[PDB]
């Protein structure tokens, strides 16, 4: 059992439910639901989240570590040194190289391989919840959408569409179905962060109206300007996020096709040069 | 006139009174109200004793752009109306653009339309001059347009003003607004929802749909069916928005409302922007002349509304 | 005393100067007795430090010579500047084969000191190769190639399919043919190979090399995989 | 649940049950029982080694990541690149500064405090089963002979004493209670790692007798020559090694003493070098 | 023409080569022409490079010969390495403060540079009080003693305690009364000062030193945390 007496955790600064560094047997992650009445809904929120949490034990999967209920409902997981992708990406403009960037690719299909192959579907999957822990390692965080496939269709139910919009899928935007969310629309987000990797800069950056992107993407009219790819992106990469990005879900591939062509692109753009006098 | 006049002199003098603003100068009173991305708090300046309104925007951005938006909120020094509601001073603290404003303790006509159920055509005449007189301001004096005109955006006070909030001025803090969460429903023009037209034509629909959600007392998802209309889960904003585009406008209903006031809305919600009335137009509308010259104890009708 | 001599150039490899180490050799070597296992590798590491500062010197400078793109005198100068690097990297050169062509390769009892030694003479050819263009390029490439095949031979006769010494000869007789005759095809088939029959004694790994023997490896992996692109 | 359907594991090099290099979702590391008829004895072993690191997950401990049975009974954890602590101290001796020794020190303990927490004694702890992951992160591993204390005394029964001398306290040599270990025995071998940390070296470099050890140390004749210890040693970390090598365990420092000399030498004892020249 | 000279000696900085930099940057000097801002902290740079490398050498040297313990000629040569890299480290400096007299103290037109040219005599005045010992040495140390002296009162007057300048005078003149002086009670105290003072000018971290600054308090704290250990 994963239940954290309590007392036992030491609540710090906040960084962003709400998110605060902590203490307990070492920097940790607590991720609290400040209020003090917790209504149902929020329970099962919290149940739920944690359920998945449980499941995942993955270099590429942020690491749980424990829950606690009675001083306020919180979510502990491992603390990371280093910044978001986004971060990395959109703030601090981080001078990647190709090999890296594929690299990062590579983990972050590795971390969602994992958590499909046990039939999680993450629902929130964008760049700030990609984090390159100690600059290495990429953790995939922020499992508060995250939900377990049913066999039956019936327990779906209704759930308010919540998320951010330029990694959501056509099909999930529309919310058309009792359940648009698949490995598929994972697939999508994933897409979106190929961009972001290969690009430099988010989706529609000539519009800023909200309502309008949700609109014009959930229509087909707006979609990803592919042209906007960095040059030294391997064609490979362009195929591979133009695949993912796909309007038809189901022409999407999912993360076993990830892992037959993340090796074989990075194989093919060797970052080999000079080669000449070695010490050895 | 001389009232409004009298009240910008206070305003003046207050902010003459006051310097430069922090977070530190403030003490928190009440949480007057929260939306999608920001949150507002009565507050009390300490330097001057001033109680305003803060409202804090939530945005991870550059310094450089921080400074940029709090530059261009400036401007807000020199816009002075009496439809439009008062700036005292703009910062960036921890994560967050702070813009601190006129209090407004009448509310946002959102939480007045909430008590009142619907509000009468009569008290919908002044707003409707408020919000056209404003825009004519912002348009004509400071070259902007409101860009997001809806029910929660019209602020009204115990003095019977009615003042436009929540508009355009920051062309930087429009930009980086751009990354936001969903919405549940939208006043957005269709012109706009298409990107086939951008001018105060948009502002015009916006006002025309508020009103009508403000008159019928509910806001405007495919109109009512013939049931629903006669006591008088929620469709996706993406259904709403295909609606907008796809469907013809709402309007009042038949009897309830005189001609001249359905005449008004019509107006302002016809599809194509070219043919929808503008300002000029409408403010020498059958509905705005009697509306003018009709004498309404609006601030009495508030106090007594709460 | 030649344990004088050791002691200082090994106490001026600790500090990071390769000039009183390169000195320290050559005086070393002047006594004209023959070294041990010991006593080679430090020299090849001074002489082979002293030339890579200078070659990572003559990169820079004829990057920048590419870069500028101009008409004026900067490119005069950085031309000029670029020669005299190529004046100190021929003196370096001329004293490291005057060293060694007259002390110590015909002096050589041990085989396996013949490759090294003749693995090294291939080398500084090389480097004497990627800076001299003109007439006296098709000299030192020959003289190279001449060497480099003379440690080939033995190399395929007493030698292990696993030592360090094979797989450096080669390792720098491929990108040899990589860089200075441009033909690719034959360095790959030689590069594949080389490490094909490195793979056969790969349970004949002890204690003495095995850091140097998986590290040409993988350099002789990475070469290859730059090269079948 | 973490059984790996078999056939997804890709076992390739060998290292040293029996361990190899393997493939699953990335680079894992793959320990096998390479035989084919597993006795009910190596059956329970497994079932044991693989119910303690289900309990686990922490930056310290060497990330389990699912077991399998049908082809062989395997375990599957995070590969690990880097060395042991044992190869960077007694092989390639790495000159490690002080504040790096003192901060490996640390991160052990830090481990170590999170499995006794949890009420698992590893008991088989030493330098071999300490990895410097990318040279920046201590993670224990080797989870073979561990084991989750028992709230009654009569489930212990007998055990055949198994282990690395050089890290064995005197009562687990000795063996003369139905169960020796304890949160305590650990510490001890903790206290033979500070050993290595402060001195690099391991103990008893003069004895080459394997039972002269045994015997010796069991009996109480024989213990660690602290003076062996580098002259950079912080007093407070040759005290905190004394303390944890204390013969008599209940002296040794246990659960929250155990991290308050190490603890407190952390908040204590820096900066080796003092230059601002710039 | 200078701006050969200086991009000169720019190029063969970018090429870790700190010979042609320095006998450029001193053919630079003899000119007799006087620094720009730019122009300075090439000649600063590869100076100090210099006085690290006798320091590094002549370190390993003073730490190696205490390890022998014996009487030899390997002991003989680290005496040696004490009386010639120190030569050669008593050569350097002597160049330094030849070309700093010549002509830095012939042209300066900014206050602040003079600060920066008595910061460093007294930096090159303080190495040499450190290495030798005996009455040339205390007369050295007098002359860093009445330089830092000096360069402190300007650094007082017409300097921001946020400044970079002031904050590297704070910091050498501080581990000159440490290592020098000998004394961790007042170079303590100093140290905490110049961190008050760097502090102490929050507005001016902004243009002056900020996170440079903040590095100089971080370094501060180092020496005072090791003094007071
Ligand atoms: N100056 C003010 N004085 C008193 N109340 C205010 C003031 N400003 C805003 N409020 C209230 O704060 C709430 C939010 O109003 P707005 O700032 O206009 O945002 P909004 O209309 O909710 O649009 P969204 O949903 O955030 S995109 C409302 O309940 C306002 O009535
Ligand atoms: O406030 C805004 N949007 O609502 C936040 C969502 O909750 C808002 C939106 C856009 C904008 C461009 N330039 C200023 N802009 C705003 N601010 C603002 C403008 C005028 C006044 I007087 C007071 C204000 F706070
Ligand atoms: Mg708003």
């Amino acid at each position: 059992d994963w239940e954290i007496p309590d007392g036992q955790i030491t609540v710090g600064q906040r960084i962003g439910g709400t998110v605060y560094k902590g203490k307990w047997h070492g920097d940790v992650a607590v991720k609290m639901l400040n209020v003090t009445a917790p209504t149902p809904q929020q329970l099962q929120a919290f149940k739920n989240e944690v359920g998945v949490l449980r499941k995942t034990r993955h270099v590429n999967i942020l690491l749980f570590m424990g829950y606690s209920t009675k001083p306020q409902l919180a979510i502990v997981t491992q603390w990371c040194e280093g910044s978001s992708l986004y971060h990395h990406l959109h703030i601090i403009e981080t001078k990647f190289e190709m090999i890296k960037l594929i690299d990062i690719a590579r983990q972050t299909a590795q971390g969602m391989d994992y958590l499909h192959a046990k039939s999680i579907i993450h629902r929130d999957l964008k760049s700030n919840n990609i984090f390159l822990h100690e600059d290495l390692t990429v953790k995939i965080g922020d499992f508060g959408l995250a939900t377990v496939k049913s066999r039956w269709s019936g327990s779906h139910q209704f759930e308010q569409l919540s998320g951010s919009i330029l990694w959501m899928a056509p099909e999930v935007i529309r919310m058309q179905d009792k359940n648009p969310y698949s490995f598929q629309s994972d697939v999508y987000a994933f897409g979106i962060v190929l961009y972001e990797l290969m690009t430099g800069q988010l989706p529609y950056s000539n519009i800023n109206n909200r309502d309008q992107i949700i609109f014009m993407v959930g229509r087909g009219y707006l979609s990803p300007d592919l042209s906007k790819v960095r040059s030294n992106c391997p064609k490979a990469m362009k195929r591979l996020m133009a695949e993912c990005l796909k309007k038809k879900r189901d022409e999407r591939p999912l993360f076993p096709q990830i892992l037959a062509s993340i090796e074989l692109l990075a194989r093919s753009l060797p970052k080999i040069h000079r080669s000449a006098s070695e010490p050895s | 006139d001389e009232q409004q006049r009298k009240r910008l002199e206070a305003f003046l003098t207050q902010k003459q009174k006051v310097g430069e603003l922090k977070d530190d100068d403030f003490e928190k009173i009440s949480e007057l109200g929260a939306g999608n991305g920001g949150v507002v708090f009565k507050v009390s300046h300490k330097p001057s004793g001033l109680v305003m309104a803060r409202k804090l925007i939530h945005l991870e951005i550059k310094p450089a752009i921080r400074n940029q938006i709090i530059r261009e909120l400036q401007v807000l020094h020199e816009c002075n109306s009496p439809y439009i509601v008062g700036f005292y001073g703009a910062f960036y603290s921890d994560g967050e653009i702070s813009i601190c404003m006129e209090h407004m303790d009448g509310g946002s006509l959102d939480q007045v339309l909430k008590k009142a159920g619907r509000i009468p055509e009569q008290i919908l005449g002044k707003v409707s001059i408020a919000v056209i007189k404003g825009l004519t301001y912002l348009r004509e004096k400071h070259k902007i347009m409101h860009r997001d005109v809806k029910p929660s955006n019209i602020l009204v006070n115990s003095r019977g003003e009615i003042k436009l909030c929540d508009f355009g001025v920051s062309g930087q803090l429009i930009d980086a607004m751009a990354n936001a969460f969903v919405g549940t429903r939208s006043y957005m023009s269709p012109e706009r929802l298409q990107g086939t037209h951008y001018s105060v034509q948009s502002d015009i629909w916006s006002m025309g749909l508020s009103l009508v959600e403000m008159a019928v007392g509910r806001y405007p998802i495919p109109p009512p069916d013939a049931k629903e209309l006669e006591l008088m889960p929620p469709m996706a904003i993406f259904e709403l928005l295909d609606y907008i585009v796809n469907e013809p406008p709402p309007k009042l209903p038949s009897g309830v409302f005189s001609l001249e006031f359905q005449d008004f809305v019509n107006k302002c919600l016809i599809k194509n922007p070219a043919e929808r009335a503008d300002l000029k137009q409408l403010m020498v509308h059958a509905f705005i002349k009697r509306s003018d010259a009709e004498e309404v104890d609006f601030a009495g009708w508030l106090c007594s509304t709460i | 005393d030649k344990e004088e001599l050791v002691q200082r150039a090994k106490l001026a490899e600790q500090a990071e100067r390769y000039d009183d180490m390169a000195a320290a050799m050559k005086e070393v070597t002047e006594t004209g007795v023959e070294l041990s296992n010991e006593e080679r590798n430090l020299l090849s590491v001074a002489y082979k430090n002293v030339v890579g500062a200078r070659r990572s010197s003559w990169r820079v400078i004829s990057s920048i010579e590419q870069k500028t793109e101009g008409s004026e005198r900067k490119q005069q100068m950085a031309k000029e500047y670029r020669v005299k690097v190529e004046k100190e990297l021929r003196e370096i050169c001329y004293d490291v084969l005057g060293l060694l062509d007259k002390h110590l390769i015909p002096k050589a009892s041990n085989p396996e000191s013949k490759v090294f030694y003749l693995k090294m003479k291939g080398d500084y050819y090389r480097y004497l190769a990627e800076v001299a263009t003109g007439e006296t390029r098709n000299s030192v490439v020959e003289d190279s190639q001449k060497a480099y095949q003379d440690a080939f031979e033995i190399s395929k006769a007493k030698m292990q399919p696993t030592h360090p010494i094979r797989l450096g000869l080669a390792l720098n007789f491929s990108v040899f043919y990589y860089e200075i005759l441009n033909s690719p095809d034959k360095a790959c088939q030689l590069a594949k190979q080389a490490f094909d029959d490195a793979i056969a004694e790969l349970d004949t790994l002890n204690e003495d090399s095995y850091k140097d023997s998986t590290l040409i490896m993988q350099l002789l992996r990475d070469n290859l995989t730059l090269w079948t692109s």
